[PDB]
């Protein structure tokens, strides 16, 4: 359900074979209160999509899959309706222990 | 002498009390959990906060400073000297003052005498089993909550990377194979509005803790070990190590960071006999409660004097309009 | 006969079985701390005939009146309409009784607190009278600890209320001598308070593989010809 | 006289009464397992609960701190002024006053006369029995149900660590083989929103526990041992150590974290005759318990004299407004 | 609204590869926009760089780029005016700044 995919990607910030160590744009996201921390968090952590891409080109393994742009509206299409914290804080740790999984990404 | 001090502190891009080691990468500065309301129920709130025992510290590193330029300076242990804040291990039988004499550490009364570090804050000797509680008490700096309910969470830190340039005497910056060191670490720097709270027992300075009074007129006359001018000495080299205090001595990473101060408002009282504690800074109703504490202490019998900075408490009863922390520690040294 | 219900919350109680370091809390309080709690009542209320000299002489004096005016010596019992469960303290309950260690030895005590959040727990009374059927209601309240003093409890209501006979399953505990006649849980709870005997009773929570820890239920035992009723809702009792 | 007090405070960042960790480098705070609704199902929570025994010594140390000031504190034991109190023994039937007097334990007047503590707080002397119960008693600290049914999931216990650096004569430094001390331990720090409830039996100080009333005049009067004054005096100091609990003054590692105080609510109820306790604040709905059973003492023919701390406690009942515990101690202390 | 996605996929012209247009600091600026003046502004100096990216994209074999339709200004302007918020002001600025980077198949 589009969480694999961005999933993956935020994975790409922690790994040890990418040496950048993003964990503050991880634990942003994991400790979101509401909508908006939750949002700047995303975004921050969409960001450094063309370091990423520039660090696995001139590495060699393959490059990173951004998260294509159909799964990007459902992110704010299911987070309106999210009113309540209490729903909120369930995908905002699930992103974050996605974000925290092996994914092996360069063999 | 018993005072207590109770406040709020600006303080921003400052990476005090970190986590991690100098070695490792990405280091974290600490994070504490609060409560709060936000309009609604019971919420807690993970937020970047000093441990109580950084503060303990830094005024037992004050302290030292102020009463090594003391006469009494030699009734110091060689370890407070170093800044050494391990009185007293496990597995030692004897201590080396600061001029190299050696002390027994068998009763409380001479270990209180001859050390002046070991006395005002306490200390343990597991090896013969005796104790002393510290006479200063620190609490945590933690954001206050009007401020943590203000800003929504917008995480408040900013880790920032930066590196060494280790490179080799020919220029060239090397490998971990060559040797060099040339890595990138992380720091973590906090920001807000803070409160603090630290309690001083300092009427038991200078009293063994086992026999604090000796009835030699059968009147409770106290059991003071030392001279009068040294235990008198010991009370301002205290209450001046607070100048150091509320300045930008209480963090770590002071070479790098050095964080930016500015007290913005306290309370402090004191009434040479048992009082009450304040109220912590950290909650945003704390001046209305010290102002009833204080109130209701003196109607029911308390002569507590109050020193407020910034802060209009009742405006009707007896409190001096400091107008910074010094001048607070002239007024408290004033009426010893 | 005019039987007395009183309901208690309360955090926790540690009233203990009979062993060393170890003091395991009872399950369900046992009949002599239950009838020494109004004996409390009783020598405090109207002190006039019931106190003497001696503490325990008066409290000795109290119980002997109260088990007077009882149906049998195993009346009291106690009904978990709340989950119990036991969690354990390792407190500095020093060690000073025993021969030797002078009166500076201090060592780790192990005691075991009963957390539930209310009990309602019923003394059967057999014709007392009015007058002091008054002092006893009084009496009924105000039963502020149970076994150990750090086990609060606040009696939030006690009255008078008649069984009127229904037929319910049993809630409140029992002896273990009606439940064999018509899930087994037999305990020895020394129904008389020990002073200078031991009776069996069946005990009324099951085990429920709910949760990490396995805690406290129901079980229902057969119909008892005998019954009361609170706020509408029928529960067993049983009287010889 | 007889007081009993209930309520909720707030206090966050404090490891008080922790496991002491003497054995291992890991401190572990203390836990108790609570059950509690979860919408139609009875569900169990391991939340951190201080123990009575801390708040009885800590209202002891209280006590005995200001039962010094007083001209009469010299009727005090010697372990009193050193914060002991382990109370004699098999093995002890003499005590040692603060100036040095031995005091027989025979019958428990001459104890409660000679001593302030034992009178308080009770006593045991093997020997011969002369049990004397405390007079003041204390339940645990939970945070409400309230509050664990609005949290449902979080810790709100942070494991935090603090190490102990030994620079050694110039400037080294070892871990376990140059027999210095530079080690790397841990503490746990509880938050939450805590309940409290303490019965203070005041009514019985300075009377030998064997003999309430004398009644030798055909008057049952109190059986008084002592001077009037001094009981007074004893009442007074043990109503006074309240203050120097609900501000930041219970539990352990108080030098490093002097727990972030602020009572939130109280009830508390004062009589000069026995009377009961009212209910426990880690309840939800013990504002509404507490309106039921004092309406019901005063239906029997009690006269309690109420006070309460942020609480309604609805408008019928002529009830006492509080701006803070001080203010209470100072309307209990018109007794 | 259906605009947001309008926007950002304009947007996104700016930050892709094929494009050597790298502004990052507009999508930043956008993307920090505390105020309505400055957000306006941000949209302003994003628009303007439209010709560079129009010609290019067919100076280089590519589809040439959507760049928002007055209707999409219209309901930009009508939201600017009615929410003078920042809390609703922070996450409405996100919410077209977000789109900016994605896996977008500009060029085929």
């Amino acid at each position: 359900g589009w969480i694999r995919n961005i999933g993956r990607y935020l994975s790409y910030l922690v790994d040890d074979t990418f040496e950048e160590y993003a964990y503050d744009v991880v634990d942003g996201i994991a400790k979101a209160r509401t909508q908006e921390e939750l949002l700047e968090g995303v975004y921050k952590a969409l960001r450094l999509a063309p370091k990423l891409k520039k660090k696995a080109e001139s590495k060699g393994c393959p490059p990173p899959r951004i998260p294509s742009p159909e799964d990007i509206e459902a992110l704010e299409e299911k987070v309106e309706q999210l009113s309540n914290p209490k729903d909120l804080r369930k995908l905002a740790v699930s992103l974050a222990l996605w974000a925290f999984a092996s994914w092996n990404n360069c063999p | 002498m018993y005072v207590r001090i109770s406040g709020r502190i600006r303080l921003n891009a400052h990476s005090l009390n970190a986590q991690g080691g100098g070695g490792t990468n990405y280091i974290e500065i600490t994070k504490t959990k609060v409560t709060v309301r936000t309009e609604n129920g019971w919420t807690v709130v993970e937020v970047p906060a000093i441990t109580g025992n950084m503060l303990k510290h830094w005024h037992f590193v004050g302290f030292v400073d102020y009463f090594k330029t003391t006469p009494y300076g030699v009734n110091l242990t060689e370890r407070a000297l170093r800044y050494n804040g391990t009185r007293f291990g496990q597995g030692e039988t004897t201590a080396t003052k600061a001029n190299g004499a050696t002390v027994q550490l068998n009763d409380e009364a001479t270990i209180i005498k001859e050390l002046a570090d070991a006395d005002v804050h306490g200390f343990l000797a597991p090896k013969t089993g005796r104790r002393r509680v510290s006479l200063v008490k620190a609490s945590f700096i933690l954001p206050t909550e009007d401020f943590i309910k203000e800003v929504e969470g917008e995480r408040l830190i900013t880790a920032i990377k930066h590196n060494r340039v280790d490179v080799d005497e020919k220029g060239a910056i090397g490998s971990s194979k060559e040797g060099t060191a040339q890595m990138l670490f992380s720091r973590e720097y906090a920001t807000g509005l803070y409160g603090f709270s630290i309690v001083l027992d300092l009427g038991l300075v200078g009293i063994p803790q086992g026999l604090p009074v000796k009835f030699e007129e059968n009147q409770p006359r106290p059991n003071i070990v030392i001279d009068p001018n040294e235990r008198k000495a010991r009370i301002e080299s205290a209450l001046k190590a607070l100048i150091p205090m509320l300045s930008g001595y209480i963090g770590a990473n002071l070479a790098r960071s050095f964080p930016v101060f500015k007290v913005e408002e306290l309370v402090a009282i004191a009434s040479e006999g048992p009082i009450p504690a304040l109220v912590h800074g950290f909650y945003e109703d704390y001046i209305e409660a010290n102002r009833s504490i204080i109130k209701n202490a003196r109607a029911l019998g308390f002569n507590i004097e109050v020193f407020t900075y910034n802060v209009d408490l009742g405006e009707d009863i007896e409190a001096t309009k400091v107008s910074s922390v010094e001048e607070l520690v002239a007024n408290l040294v004033k009426m010893v | 006969m005019d039987i007395l219900l009183v309901c208690l919350r309360f955090p926790f109680f540690s009233v203990a079985k009979r062993s060393y370091q170890v003091r395991t809390s009872f399950l369900l309080p046992p009949p002599s701390a239950l009838k020494g709690a109004l004996a409390k009542g009783l020598i405090l209320l109207k002190p006039e005939k019931y106190a003497s000299s001696s503490l325990d002489e008066a409290a000795l004096k109290a119980i002997k009146e109260i088990e007077s005016k009882l149906v049998d010596i195993k009346a009291v019992s106690v009904a978990p309409l709340s989950p119990l469960i036991r969690n354990a303290f390792l407190l500095k309950r020093l060690r000073n009784l025993e021969s030797g260690s002078n009166a500076e030895k201090s060592d780790a005590m192990r005691r075991e607190y009963t957390f539930t959040r209310e009990l309602l727990v019923a003394y059967i009374f057999k014709n007392l009278t009015q007058e002091e059927k008054n002092l006893y209601l009084k009496a009924a309240m105000l039963i502020d600890v149970i076994g150990d003093t750090e086990s609060l409890a606040t009696p939030v209501w006690a009255s008078f209320v008649k069984p009127e006979d229904k037929k319910a399953p049993l809630a409140f505990s029992a002896p273990y001598t009606e439940i064999y006649s018509l899930r087994m849980y037999i305990e020895k709870m020394r129904v008389s308070p020990e002073y200078s005997q031991e009776e069996i009773f069946y005990l009324p929570i099951e085990e429920r593989r709910y949760k990490r820890i396995v805690y406290y239920a129901r079980i229902y035992p057969p119909e008892v010809e005998k019954a009361l009723t609170v706020d509408g809702e029928v529960l067993g009792i049983w009287i010889p």
